[PDB]
């Protein structure tokens, strides 16, 4: 039950420059930090669905926590329509307290 | 390589930060630089990363529209930082 | 040649529709656009589909693989151009002072 | 979503060197790109300048990101003055 | 009405020449 | 002095400072409003991923929760420097060769290297 099998990683490196080794000391390590990043991934992943309320990992929040804190945009899924952008909800409360510091400023 | 070449088009050139400056934050980053064509590098590429900042706010400010004297006022730097990572935020209204 | 003369052609006379990016513009802004605005995002979204697939062919070429184009080459064209800074996301925060 | 761009992105990927019958999944990548590239060049083009979206803020993203987006702006602009002169 | 049919035409040969089949890939 | 001014010095009269320069009292509350518009961000992003109106308590709990791991990351839990150490301090300590002079780690771990410089031509 291993998910990088280092042979998929020896052709990670031999697409990069083909004539490049790594030590056991990096492979060893190179197995590790990709375990360790889909662990971090998955637990944040589930609860932006236990937020859902929903008990399915869609793509919808694996989408959103690589983008807000790795970014990275992982192209061919496709989403749904983005809604339309709402700019700027300023209450009533900042619209009169601002206008209070150019009440004094210039008058 | 290109960082070679480039060195010879700055033995014309004479950056805004002077030497002593540059050469002192350096010192506090770890190393006394010796060659001071390496001190006329780092302070013209910090050089020009204040001129794109101090460059991005004057363009948000010529297209709010007045025109006579532009004043670096924080509404058109904090947009302007925001493009590198330079993430300010002021407060206003202490209650 | 013959396939050079074909290639061209379709370099040039081949668009998006106005049609549907002012459909696809104002579902996101939420009243209107313009039509030199439409103008503009279809003309800089053909460089940018030229910017991909004149990089994933650079990709294929320097691995040993043909001209049709898989998308490993495709996912590896996007993450050559985000560390050149070319594909803007809005929504990463980032920090260079650390 | 279905694709709104499957067709026009093949007479495309042919004029940039791909082939003329690309893959199914490789046209599915690039369909994603540009509607996330229209969308990341709305949201941020809606708090420059003001809260609309007049392409004046448009040209200020090409510069100092890449110069090819924005020396093939100029051409559209240009060119929608002399394709009225004409008539 | 010069510019209303001729502008269909650069699209028309865009469907007949380029992707004739369909392909996939593993 | 507004009162959030007012109880920024008695949190740090709380504490073992007692003698403090006065522009301490203004860092402290840019960094107090940076650090609920950085919340409160993140609590407007996870309320619309949901698709719901306001923004509720049960956002802003997540909000705290998912960003104590990149903006203010820990040093290591003491149960983990613990198990670090105890294998760490199991093999035996070596023995010392009698005459080595400059006793240094191997040359790919030291700073000595030849240090070249240009040409200034």
């Amino acid at each position: 039950n291993q998910v990088l099998t280092k042979k998929k990683l020896q052709d990670l490196v031999r697409e990069v420059d083909p004539n490049e080794q790594l030590d056991e000391d990096v492979e060893e390590m190179l197995l590790q930090i990709a375990d360790d990043f889909i662990e971090s991934v998955v637990t944040a992943a589930c609860q932006l669905a236990r937020h859902r309320k929903s008990s399915t990992l869609e793509v919808k929040d694996v989408q959103l926590h690589l983008e807000r804190q790795w970014n990275m945009w992982i192209p061919g899924f496709g989403s749904e329509e983005i809604r339309p952008y709402k700019k700027a909800c300023t209450t009533e409360a900042h619209k009169q307290r601002m206008a209070l510091i150019r009440k004094t400023t210039k008058k | 390589t290109p960082l070679v070449d480039f060195l010879m088009q700055l033995e014309d050139y004479t950056p805004t930060i002077p030497d002593a400056v540059t050469g002192y934050y350096l010192n506090r980053a770890g190393f006394e630089a010796s060659d001071p064509r390496i001190i006329r590098l780092i302070s013209l590429a910090a050089q020009k990363f204040i001129s794109d900042i101090a460059n991005d706010a004057l363009q948000h400010c010529k297209m709010k529209g007045k025109d006579r004297k532009y004043t670096l006022t924080m509404e058109d730097l904090t947009p302007a930082l925001s493009e590198y990572g330079i993430n300010v935020k002021k407060p206003h209204y202490f209650t | 040649s013959e396939e050079q003369l074909n290639r061209y052609e379709m370099y040039r006379r081949s668009a998006f529709p106005k049609a549907a990016i002012k459909r696809l513009i104002q579902s996101i802004t939420g009243t209107s656009v313009s039509q030199n605005v439409v103008i503009a995002m279809s003309g800089i979204s053909k460089v940018f589909v030229g910017e991909v697939v004149e990089e994933a062919l650079d990709v294929c070429e320097k691995w040993g693989e043909m001209p049709p184009l898989q998308p490993k080459h495709m996912r590896e064209a996007v993450r050559r151009l985000k560390s050149k800074g070319q594909i803007p996301n809005s929504k990463h925060k980032k920090i260079i002072f650390f | 979503r279905k694709r709104l761009f499957s067709k026009e992105l093949r007479c495309m990927m042919y004029g940039f060197g791909d082939d003329q019958n690309p893959y199914t999944e490789s046209v599915d990548i690039l369909e994603d790109l540009v509607i996330e590239f229209i969308t990341e060049m709305t949201h941020k083009a809606m708090s420059i300048g003001r809260q609309g979206r007049v392409q004046v803020e448009d040209i200020v993203f090409l510069i100092r990101k890449d110069p090819r987006k924005f020396a093939r702006v100029k051409d559209l602009l240009t060119m929608n003055e002399e394709l009225k002169r004409a008539r | 009405v010069n510019l209303s049919e001729e502008s269909a035409r650069i699209l028309a040969t865009n469907s007949e020449l380029v992707g004739t089949l369909t392909r996939s890939c593993k | 002095m507004p009162k959030d001014a007012q109880m920024m010095a008695q949190i740090l009269k709380d504490m073992g400072i007692t003698e403090y320069e006065p522009r301490v009292i203004n860092q402290m509350l840019e960094f107090a409003f940076r650090y609920v518009t950085t919340i409160l961000d993140d609590a407007k992003i996870y309320s619309s991923h949901a698709k719901k109106a306001t923004v509720d308590a049960d956002d802003v709990r997540l909000a705290i929760q998912c960003r104590a791991d990149q903006s203010f990351t820990s040093p290591p839990p003491r149960d983990f420097l613990l198990d670090i150490a105890r294998q760490r301090n199991q093999t035996p300590l070596p023995l010392i060769k009698p005459y080595s002079g400059p006793r240094l780690p191997p040359d790919r771990y030291c700073l000595t290297a030849p240090n070249y410089r240009l040409k200034s031509l």
